RNA sequence: GGUCCGGUAGUUCAGUUGGUUAGAAUGCCUGCCUGUCACGCAGGAGGUCGCGGGUUCGAGUCCCGUCCGGACCGCCA
RNA sequence: UGGUGGCGAUAGCGAAGAGGUCACACCCGUUCCCAUACCGAACACGGAAGUUAAGCUCUUCAGCGCCGAUGGUAGUCGGGGGUUUCCCCCUGUGAGAGUAGGACGCCGCCAA
RNA sequence: GGGGCGGUCGCCUCCUAAAAGGUAACGGAGGCGCCCAAAGGUUCCCUCAGAAUGGUUGGAAAUCAUUCGCAGAGUGUAAAG
RNA sequence: UCUGUUCUCAGUUCGGAUCGCAGUCUGCAACUCGACUGCGUGAAGCUGGAAUCGCUAGUAAUCGCGGAUCAGCAUGCCGCG
């Protein structure tokens, strides 16, 4: 929200001088925010994915939903058919409440930080973070957490190269 | 004793030979080469003696193609039985040759040396040979 | 393993419509609404 | 950009699903709409002779409404393809919506037509 | 919490603090001295500000998230220059200096 | 949304011992961060002001 | 030449059926015991399943072929 | 220019270039209809801030894909021979991977 | 392709099969003696296998995000359509 | 040892091993190869299988204190309470 008035005021204008689109709708947007959970279940703890559903929707604004695992393998006996992990997607508003929560405390509150990673990019504006601890917002009850298995977060862009998108991530706020 | 790695079927029908061969009818590969002007069919033994008889007589002059492999198995059942009562066991392995193919082709060699080895090898295959050379 | 049956009726007893199932499956008596000719019109058929 | 297909290239594939089970024949036609962003159109359509019969738009030249693209217009429009099938009264017409969700505009304009008496 | 890491929220303040990797007993002691935080208090009940200005303090000394990744280019240091103290790092026998012979069990 | 499921979302402030104010809505309504963005080493531009570090290899023996 | 069996720790046999776990004696190793050895008492490692191919989420244990041996038959003039 | 049909992709895929007052489409926000096995991108909902960027519509091209007889042959119906697992002659018949080239659209009906 | 012994005896898929159908052999390859209260009926909506790249616990593969991708993937099971 | 304050049963304020940093001493000399000290660190270990040892009261069990060896080097030995 904030940011995203800034997006508008701000942002778009000072890229779009820097790159000379022709048409200023063609700036880059980022599209959506998602987040996967993965546990290493194959049951290992029928209870794991049952936590880690409803501690992810207080770490998001709402309920993920269960992934169902596409094909059964047998080196994690993983059978066909018992649930593995959860995603939430997220976007709009909330998306942009998600960013300020992360850009702003998150990141700083790892155990420790450094610049983020340097070429995470896919190479047409997607990137990923790989975090290790829950501990994202630090009103989370955060006692309550027996595994310390943290997220997997994708952010996607309407870039399509990834110097845009890098360019672009620098004043949405992400350090590197 | 080219064997094909693996095969779909292990016995499959003879079948028959019918007029020249489908590709191949020339020399592509070497400077000259030897063509068979009958049909017949040609079997591990004959491709293995006539590339040594080529190679080991050629010695450092070259290399030499081949373009054959016996993906035809062809069975024979065991010796001293009444006929019938199942195909029997496959024990070789044969190429089909129409005539006009070109068996083998000699590069990076003189003329005359390529001619009388090629002489040499034939007499290793059952069937009359004329020798050929790129146009 | 698949068991043959044939199913009852509470409205009438006259009943005649066979079916199959599995014991594993179904334990338990199964219902389907169906046509009785005698009645005329749609009822709903138990099993014997 | 992430590769978003185009709405009506997505729609064409649901209207030509729908249209593989019907068309309409002579003394049987059918109906058809479109649900642009900005107008509706409404088409009386005989198949086998590929021509259309009568038609009606939002953007119709009279009895227009601020909406033009809305419910209202929608019911409007409807009754007004009632007539224009009444004058060349044909009284019967198989419904074919265009690919679309049988819900909203769709569902006025068939309200609209059928209490105009056009009798699906 | 106090850097990057938890303390136990039922303990004495001297003890608990020290939890944290770079600082023992007398550090925590000699620091919280210095804070002026009575030297004994379960950390459940202390005050914001004396919180925020013990953190500053101990910020300006190096805690875990530095003298971890020290440590270890220290000994990449004695590793890659070669020494006989590097290569006894490296192989994991005693390094200080000990008769190998009998014990030498703390590594390996 | 499908009503009830979600929790419940609300704007909520966001205090920084610095005393630093954001605009952040959440499942939460308050929420101390200890240290924002606007202090934390790495974040403060290039170690601005929150910073202690010194790195030298040396060799001085004149005393 | 045909039909049927099997092939597992270094040796001998279970599992080999339970498609989703490799086990029991002996041997071997360390220690104790004895003046020494042998018994004996504590502990411990092992094979990853004759070979090759295939089905299956998964083969030791299912289906094929190849090697190995073992059982039976190979008769009427 | 939109809508909607028939035709074998000679209509496709690519590479470039033009358009938008109107039409279309992106867009704006979920207030109530409806929905996201999580979500207003998607479904629907009610507008019209700005944009031809994309879609869509037009100009160009033989790079790919596609279509394509002419004479050849291989095969082959029916006859006739031969030293006959296979060859050859005569009346026809006629392969396809190859080029001659066609083509980067043709026909409609309702609304401009 | 004498008997005995061995093997087989019904049904389904393909080749042998000579561009209709049919067509044998102790000819060449497989399967069936079920299963499914939904794996049926209907309305409505989409779209695959594999690969490359980023992503931790997590690799060759778990779960994510982009792109390519006429069918390699699926279609209860054995082959063909 | 006695007195008093805290700790409240944990691999813990037990245990202190091994480690990097910075020093002191002696000796020409401390890398192989001393001891000690300030930091940081903190390992295994939560009463030890089969077996086995010393001890008849100032003994065993604990607690320290000296001394020969000699610049420094003692958990050993000798001796003392």
């Amino acid at each position: 929200n904030r940011l995203k008035e800034k997006y508008n005021k701000e942002i778009a204008p000072a890229l779009m001088t820097k790159f000379n689109y022709d048409s200023v709708m063609q700036v880059p947007k980022i599209e959506k925010i998602v987040i996967n959970m993965g546990v290493g279940d194959a049951v290992q703890n029928a209870k794991a994915i049952d936590s880690a559903v409803e501690e992810l929707t207080f770490i998001a604004g709402q309920k993920p939903v269960v992934t169902r695992a596409k094909k059964s393998i047998a080196g994690f006996r993983l059978r066909e058919g018992m649930p593995i992990g959860a995603k939430v997607t997220l976007r709009g508003e909330r998306m942009y409440d998600f960013l300020d929560k992360l850009i702003s405390v998150s990141l700083p509150r790892v155990r420790d930080f450094r610049g983020v990673s340097k070429k995470s990019f896919d190479g047409r504006g997607n990137y990923t973070l790989g975090i290790k601890e829950q501990l994202i917002f630090p009103e989370i009850d955060y006692d309550k957490v027996t595994k310390v298995r943290g997220m997997d977060i994708v952010i996607v862009t309407t870039a399509n190269t990834d110097e845009e998108a890098r360019e672009l991530l620098t004043q949405v706020g992400m350090p590197f | 004793m080219l064997l094909p790695k693996r095969v779909k079927y292990r016995r499959e029908h003879r079948g028959k030979m019918r007029g020249r061969a489908k590709g191949g009818t020339e020399v592509h590969f070497g400077e000259f080469g030897i063509q068979a002007l009958e049909a017949s069919w040609i079997t591990n033994r004959q491709i293995e003696a006539a590339r040594i008889a080529m190679t080991r007589y050629m010695k450092r002059g070259g290399k030499v193609w081949i373009k054959i492999f016996p993906s035809k198995p062809y069975t024979a059942k065991p010796l001293e039985v009444r006929m019938g009562s199942g195909k029997g066991a496959p024990e070789g392995w044969v190429a089909v040759v129409k005539p006009g193919k070109v068996l083998f082709e000699i590069s990076g060699v003189s003329e005359e040396v390529a001619r009388e080895a090629l002489r040499l090898a034939s007499h290793k295959l059952p069937i009359k040979t004329k020798f050929v050379k790129r146009e | 393993m698949r068991v043959n049956i044939t199913l009852a009726c509470t409205e009438c007893g006259e009943r005649n419509y066979i079916s199959k199932k599995n014991k594993r499956n179904n334990p338990d008596r199964v219902e389907f609404k169906k046509y009785c000719p005698r009645d005329k019109k749609s009822t709903l058929h138990r099993e014997t | 950009m992430i590769t978003k297909t185009s709405k009506n290239a997505a729609r064409l594939k649901r209207h030509a699903r729908v249209r593989a089970k019907l068309s309409g024949t002579a003394e049987r036609p059918r109906l058809n709409v479109f649900r642009s962003n900005k107008h509706i159109y409404a088409q009386i359509i005989d198949d086998v002779n590929g021509v259309t019969l009568a038609s009606a738009s939002t953007l119709d030249k009279d009895l227009n409404v601020e909406s033009t693209g809305d419910t209202s217009a929608a019911t409007k429009v409807g009754e007004l393809v009632a007539k224009r099938a009444a004058e060349k009264g044909i009284s019967d017409v198989v419904f074919d919506r265009g690919g679309y969700l049988y819900h909203g505009r769709v569902k006025a304009l068939a309200d609209a037509a059928r209490e105009a008496g056009l009798k699906f | 919490r106090i850097a990057g890491v938890d303390i136990p929220r039922d303990k004495r303040v001297v003890i608990s603090l020290t939890y944290i990797f770079g600082i023992g007993r007398t550090t925590a002691q000699q620091v919280l001295k210095e804070a002026g935080v009575s030297e004994d208090t379960r950390v459940r009940d202390l005050t914001e500000e004396e919180l925020g200005k013990i953190r500053d303090i101990i910020d300006k000394l190096k805690v875990e998230g530095d003298l971890r990744r020290e440590v270890s280019l220290n000994i990449k240091r004695l590793i890659e220059i070669g020494s006989y103290r590097g290569i006894r790092h490296r192989r994991g026998l005693p390094v200080r200096g000990q008769n190998s012979k009998n014990n030498a069990r703390t590594r390996k | 949304m499908k009503a009830g499921i979600h929790p419940n979302f609300k704007k909520a402030t966001v205090k920084c011992a610095c005393g630093n104010e954001f605009e952040t809505g959440s499942v939460k309504e308050e929420v101390r961060v200890e240290i924002c963005s606007e202090c934390h080493p790495f974040y403060t531009g290039r170690q601005k002001f929150a910073s202690a570090d010194g790195r030298v290899d040396r060799f001085n023996k004149k005393y």
